[PDB]
């Protein structure tokens, strides 16, 4: 069921901490809570767009994309945050609800 | 002392990087470049916001109302649309965050969102002097960051060329876009004249080796930027080993275009193969 969406409701899970091993022997920085009015970088398939976090419940988040994206409900997504001037992967999600551009 | 040639192993110097700043060459070549406004030094509030991690929106630090009004003032003075840049790089790597898929910015937030999500801009901020043997990067002399707002215009990527200069002589030039255009081969001699004549207007430029990016519209070869003559800047259709190997003495530059018949075309072609039997 493919369509063009502006706002998406995701069921997510975050990483305990960022990927990699620090050469020092030190632990990678802990992945912090999803924050409203923070622009993430979502990978909705081949589509890479920003997603303004408007609201969060538990493992639920309401994101409003920067421009319309082509997907379906139950599509697997990768959430990313700008950490240390790098787009670090913070978690994963699935589209549960979406608001179409015009229909 | 041994006289070195003009083909020696290239290195990057503090000065080379400094001369390539928008403010540095813009003062020199204002006449040759399309309308732009430079905010120097960058409002400290904007800079502090750029160093903050994640990208927080107003619609958690955000720049002071003073800077937003200042950026927005410059934008209306540039026709309402602008293309942002820090001292050297535009956020072309972050067009995915944009509503339109372009560097066009109307709102001061549009500018921030781009700069805040670009690794090229992140390079400007932290790695501008990572290759200079001249400077010690531990924390960069009488330097400051600048926010360049260039008046936006519908610019056709087809007539954008990257021009390579070694010892004040035009070494070679190529197309900037990666798509094929048939009309380029037809007008290439005219573009080559236009770009060579522009270089004549760049003799004031401090260094003898630089890469100047151009935009040709009508019978005008507009100067877009001056990038250093170092592998840091993309050689595009040229390898940086090829650029070093080129004769800076030769009167003719090497042109490179993206690659892809009538009875008349055939025998005009067969008229040249007749001149290969002569000289
Ligand atoms: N004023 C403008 N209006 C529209 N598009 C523009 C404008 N200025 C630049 N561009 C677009 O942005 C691209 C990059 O611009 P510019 O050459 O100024 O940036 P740059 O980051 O310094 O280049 P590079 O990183 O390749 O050395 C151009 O190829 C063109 O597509
Ligand atoms: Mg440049």
């Amino acid at each position: 069921l493919p369509n063009i969406y502006t706002d998406i409701e995701i069921n997510y899970f975050l990483l305990r901490r960022l990927l990699g091993v620090k050469t020092d022997g030190q632990k990678q920085a802990k992945v912090r809570k999803l924050e409203p009015n923070e622009v993430l970088m979502v990978n909705i398939g081949s589509t890479a767009t920003g997603a303004r976090v408007v609201a969060v419940k538990a493992d639920m988040a309401r994101l409003q994309l920067t421009s319309p994206a082509c997907t379906e409900i139950n599509e697997k997504i990768a959430l990313s945050r700008r950490i240390e001037k790098h787009w670090r992967l913070i978690g994963w999600a699935t589209i549960k609800k979406g608001t179409t551009l015009e229909p | 002392l041994v006289p070195r040639g003009s083909h020696m192993t290239l290195i990057l110097t503090k000065n080379q990087v400094l001369h390539c700043q928008f403010s540095s060459w813009y003062s020199l070549f204002r006449k040759l470049t399309p309308k732009a406004k430079v905010i120097k030094p960058i409002p400290a509030t904007v800079l502090k916001y750029l160093h903050e991690d994640s990208i927080y929106v107003e619609q958690a630090y955000y720049p002071e109302r003073e800077a937003i009004q200042l950026i927005e003032k410059a934008i209306k003075e540039l026709g309402g649309a602008v293309v942002p840049k820090l001292n050297w790089s535009t956020p072309k790597d972050a067009l995915w965050i944009t509503t339109t898929g372009s560097l066009k910015c109307t709102t001061a937030e549009e500018v921030l969102l781009l700069l805040k999500s670009s690794d090229f801009v992140a390079h400007d901020l932290n790695h501008a002097f990572d290759d200079c043997k001249d400077f010690d990067n531990a924390d960069p002399k009488d330097f400051s960051f600048e926010l360049v707002l260039k008046e936006w215009f519908p610019m056709h990527a087809s007539t954008e060329f990257r021009c390579f200069v070694k010892s004040k002589r035009l070494i070679a030039f190529c197309q900037r876009d990666d798509n094929y255009y048939e009309f380029l081969k037809e007008n290439i001699d005219c573009y080559e004249k236009l770009i060579s004549d522009l270089l004549k207007k760049l003799d004031t430029f401090p260094d003898p080796d630089f890469v100047f990016d151009v935009y040709i519209h009508k019978d005008r070869a507009w100067l877009i930027d001056i990038n250093p003559f170092y592998p840091r800047t993309d050689g595009l259709l040229f390898s940086w080993s090829e650029l070093e190997s080129m004769n800076s003495e030769n009167m003719k530059p090497e042109i490179r275009l993206i690659p892809k018949a009538s009875e008349g075309e055939n025998l005009l072609e067969f008229a040249q193969k007749w001149q290969d039997l002569t000289n």
